[PDB]
RNA sequence: UAUCUGGUUGAUCCUGCCAGUAGUCAUAUGCUUGUCUCAAAGAUUAAGCCAUGCAUGUCUAAGUAUAAGCAAUUUAUACAGUGAAACUGCGAAUGGCUCAUUAAAUCAGUUAUCGUUUAUUUGAUAGUUCCUUUACUACAUGGAUAUCUGUGGUAAUUCUAGAG
RNA sequence: UUCAUAAUAACUUUUCGAAUCGCAUGGCCUUGUGCUGGCGAUGGUUCAUUCAAAUUUCUGCCCUAUCAACUUUCGAUGGUAGGAUAGUGGCCUACCAUGGUUUCAACGGGUAACGGGGAAUAAGGGUUCGAUUCCGGAGAGGGAGCCUGAGAAACGGCUACCACAUCCAAGGAAGGCAGCAGGCGCGCAAAUUACCCAAUCCUAAUUCAGGGAGGUAGUGACAAUAAAUAACGAUACAGGGCCCAUUCGGGUCUUGUAAUUGGAAUGAGUACAAUGUAAAUACCUUAACGAGGAACAACUGGAGGGCAAGUCUGGUGCCAGCAGCCG
């Protein structure tokens, strides 16, 4: 290819958009935006598929055009906008508010979350740098560039953007014994506590995570998103809280909780 | 360029195609259950071979192993739900002991014959093929409809069929019209 | 003993499109399919709405007759149904008219013919006429 | 889905292959062919040659309107409606097809860019353009230019020269 | 880290720092066209982020020694400086050093070789295939060269040569199907100049326009699934479990064979409709028709062995022919 690629064939779309392998040759390629397309979620997928509020492409276009979708307090009238992790989608119709958090199967689950907390958003600090005229600034995972941050905010840390002014409200410092979320690999959706963070001089940090069920795994640091203090998450965790029940345990859940 | 959907073969002809004893056994099973071809016996043997392959693979695995537990009891419950494996022997070692005749027995053909609403096996075949038997107010024109245990109690002639109560049909209606005219 | 009975399953309200979506489950023994217009009317006085703000499609009389299943929408107003529905549904229901369109091949031919001429064809016509004059 | 059988000899035990057997999202072909679902399909030889027709153009309330285009009616002294054409902007480098070249080449897995460019999308981002400031358009600086009006040329091509 | 950033001295044929559009046109009264004033749309420098793009580390490739040495004057391996690059880099130049690979198969030759995810096959180990639905790469007749842009060495963009060609008023002009159709040729070998933006999406100033991308149909025994071609009686010719066995024999109890014989059921087809679809086919449903030789008629191979089934009839007589092998 000579230049950028602008088509996403259906099989090549991520298995987390988890579309239908039939009924279409192509899949919505997310336009450039705040999130990686492999990690993001187009608005058309979130509305037509996840919510079923629409039926097809024209309906999603009509929905977005009339300015009822509000991604993080902004309209975002483009069909393939990459609404990524921890973004907030507001529909004044049905007065509903969603926050995108992976369900433990590892998918962008529909999370109806309250209006009061929908005012703010969480973010991971991916860079802390000194821009022109000696002005410190911080780059989050959304690509948001927050100017004049707290002087002791470091990389891999987490922050609580007020999402109205777009400035820093509070922040959480990365360290052991801290509630944490996972955003990549087999451990998608898993939530736990940081037990240890082995350094590995030369690259590719690893952290060990122990969840409430007392199960333990290990994940890359790029893959990690501190979410609060144990017992006190800073957001509303989805149904199941990412315990990753075993397949037999899931079968027992299906058998036990069963009413028809 | 659209994503293909996977067709897959469902039978396997035997390597020795000309075995006298095997041919006689196949004809016995065809005549006992009114099978149209001998591809039916091949299909049931292929299904049984897949089942046995899964059972033996799970048997090789160690006892009390999550794979063994999960898929072994999944296969057990599926087979008892079909009805071929009796509830007495849900052990995954009697799964290897099933015979092709066992799956043959659960066909909607033989079930309609057993219930007695069809008095002959070929009568059951034709009655199924004439859109008469309905498994839960839903007709099945297919002899190989594997009747499961939970639903065998709901086989009867459909309402749209004359047997379940409706207009008789072409020949009877024509004869009645002829009698009324003359 | 006709008694066409109707049901709306999985109904979801939707002020995003000012509609109400549902799957139409119509039980009709000793009868063929339900002839959409009639079922549109049935839903019309079912949901206290006019026969114009109601749409049905995607129907499938299941194997063996009797039950049938489709998709249906009820719009808050006839105007919203006019301004939100596809043109082909507005043609099916008689609330709009088929647009006078030339065939695709003719449209493409005319597009290329317009390509041939730079600017309006006013000057070239008279120029060619006086050209073949001499 | 751990299986073999016929053939060297008057007869036997072997080595051995030929043949048989069952496949084949491996094609071709022959003879037949009633139904539902599904579906490959000028790859193999010729990445050989192509008539013909299409396959990429695009306008929102929001760049430019004096079409001597349409509407002239309830909104109209610059302009508002709709809107050809053309200038401007953007894409045309995506998609689709084929496997000819290519044997550490491509490619796969795994790294690196503290070795670089990046329209667009998203988040931020600038007082100084004064230069000796006691004489400047900032209540808005200049000229062309297509579209169009008319004159042509060539047998013809998405050929365009002259004038306003 | 000579990084981020800051500071000093300077430098520039001095980049940017809004002379641009839409809607609403509020507030202050300094009551004038006065002062201010909201929501957007386009731009715009830099830094990030995203879509990426270029390079890039380790390991992995089929056959061949009837290919054992290969590379360097023309870059071959390295050094330094410069040029060019967006940037590292013999990438190129200048001057030096004479180096780099190789029996762990280098180099050369062949590939009816694009690589891979995968396919067939299947006790286990493997063998063969992978042009093609996804990811990469390369190409647009073979070659080179280049403008525009962020991105092309683009070819439904240009320039030239070679090959092949077209209209020609003989001066000139115009070419690129390995895009969708279709044609010639080739060969054993492969489809209709069809409908349409409904669905998936994509492009654009952006809902509306466009899209042979794509979907729908046409042909289609490539492959794959389910499955019709009859079913049941009442009669005549029969056979087995028989009450015993006076010969019997009722057939006492059943199972077949007969151009006898009856009543049912049903599609494969047609077809009111309606559903389906962008519109139509087609399927699902269903009126009205639609089975008696139910002519609504199932073929393809074989009958010595391997290998299921004839030492029946007629014909030919080591002919004709059959035979994968033995015959
Ligand atoms: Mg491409
Ligand atoms: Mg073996
Ligand atoms: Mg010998
Ligand atoms: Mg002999
Ligand atoms: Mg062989
Ligand atoms: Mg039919
Ligand atoms: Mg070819
Ligand atoms: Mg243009
Ligand atoms: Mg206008
Ligand atoms: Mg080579
Ligand atoms: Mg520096
Ligand atoms: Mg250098
Ligand atoms: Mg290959
Ligand atoms: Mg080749
Ligand atoms: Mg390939
Ligand atoms: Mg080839
Ligand atoms: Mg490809
Ligand atoms: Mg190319
Ligand atoms: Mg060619
Ligand atoms: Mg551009
Ligand atoms: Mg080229
Ligand atoms: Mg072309
Ligand atoms: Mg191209
Ligand atoms: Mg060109
Ligand atoms: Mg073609
Ligand atoms: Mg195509
Ligand atoms: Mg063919
Ligand atoms: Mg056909
Ligand atoms: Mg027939
Ligand atoms: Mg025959
Ligand atoms: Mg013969
Ligand atoms: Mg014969
Ligand atoms: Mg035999």
């Amino acid at each position: 290819a000579r230049g950028p690629k602008k088509h996403l064939k259906r099989l090549a779309a991520p298995h987390h958009w988890m579309l239908d392998k039939l009924s279409g040759c192509y899949a919505p390629r997310p336009s450039a935006g705040p999130h990686k397309l492999r990690e993001s979620l187009p608005l058309i997928v979130f509305l037509r598929n996840r919510l079923k509020y629409a039926l097809n492409g024209r309906e999603v276009k009509a929905i977005l055009m009339q300015r009822h979708v509000k991604v993080d307090g902004k309209v975002r009238t483009d069909t393939t906008f990459p609404a990524g992790f921890m973004d907030v989608i507001t529909l004044e119709a049905t007065n509903e508010n969603f926050r995108l958090v992976y369900d433990v199967k590892g998918r962008f689950a529909v999370h109806r979350i309250t209006d009061e907390e929908a005012s703010y958003k969480l973010a991971k600090v991916k860079k802390v740098q000194l821009g022109k005229k000696g002005i410190p600034y911080v780059v989050t995972h959304d690509g948001r560039t927050i100017r004049y941050p707290d002087p002791n905010i470091k990389v891999n840390d987490t922050v609580k953007v007020d999402l109205a002014t777009g400035t820093i409200t509070d922040f959480i410092k990365f360290d052991t014994g801290k509630l944490v979320y996972v955003t990549g690999g087999r451990n998608l959706g898993r939530v736990g506590t940081i037990v240890h963070r082995e350094r590995h001089e030369g690259g590719f940090d690893l952290v060990h995570i122990k969840d409430s069920l007392e199960n333990t795994f290990v994940t890359r640091l790029n893959n990690v998103f501190v979410i609060g203090e144990p017992g006190r998450p800073w957001i509303s965790l989805p149904k199941g809280k990412g315990i990753k029940l075993t397949i037999s345990e899931e079968r027992d859940r299906r058998r036990a909780q069963h009413g028809l | 360029p659209r994503a293909p959907r996977t067709y897959s073969k469902t039978y396997s002809t035997p390597k020795r195609p000309y075995e006298s004893a095997r041919l006689d056994a196949e004809l016995k099973l065809a005549g006992e259950y009114g099978l149209k071809n001998k591809r039916e016996i091949y299909r049931i043997s292929f299904q049984l071979s897949k089942i046995r392959r899964a059972a033996r693979d799970l048997l090789t695995r160690d006892e009390k192993d999550p794979k063994r537990l999960f898929e072994g009891n999944a296969l057990i419950r599926r087979l008892v739900r079909i009805g071929v494996l009796s509830e007495d022997k849900k052990k995954l070692d009697y799964v290897l002991a099933l015979k092709v005749e066992d799956f043959l027995e659960r066909r909607l053909q033989t079930q309609v014959y057993k219930l007695g609403l069809a008095k002959s096996v070929h009568h059951a075949r034709v009655l199924i093929s004439q859109r008469h038997i309905a498994v839960g107010k839903q007709i099945v024109n297919i002899p190989s409809f594997m009747v499961r245990l939970e639903s065998e109690k709901h086989i009867d002639f459909a309402r749209t069929s004359p047997f379940g109560g409706a207009r008789p049909g072409r020949v009877a209606r024509k004869r009645a019209a002829a009698a009324g005219g003359e | 003993s006709d008694a066409i009975t109707i049901r709306t399953r999985k109904v979801i309200s939707n002020p995003l499109l000012a509609r109400k979506q549902f799957v139409v489950d119509v039980l009709h023994p000793n009868r063929a399919n339900v002839s959409k217009d009639e079922l549109r009317e049935k839903l019309a006085e079912a949901y206290k709405a006019e026969k114009d703000a109601v749409s049905v499609f995607g129907f499938r009389t299941q194997y063996g007759g009797g039950k049938s299943t489709g998709f249906g929408l009820v719009y808050n107003s006839v105007a919203d149904a006019k301004k939100f529905e596809p043109a082909y549904r507005l043609v099916r229901y008689g609330l709009a008219e088929k647009v006078e369109k030339a065939s695709r091949q003719q449209r493409k031919q005319r597009k290329n013919r317009g390509k041939k001429i730079f600017g309006t064809g006013k000057s070239i016509a008279k120029k060619a006429a006086r050209r073949n004059a001499d």
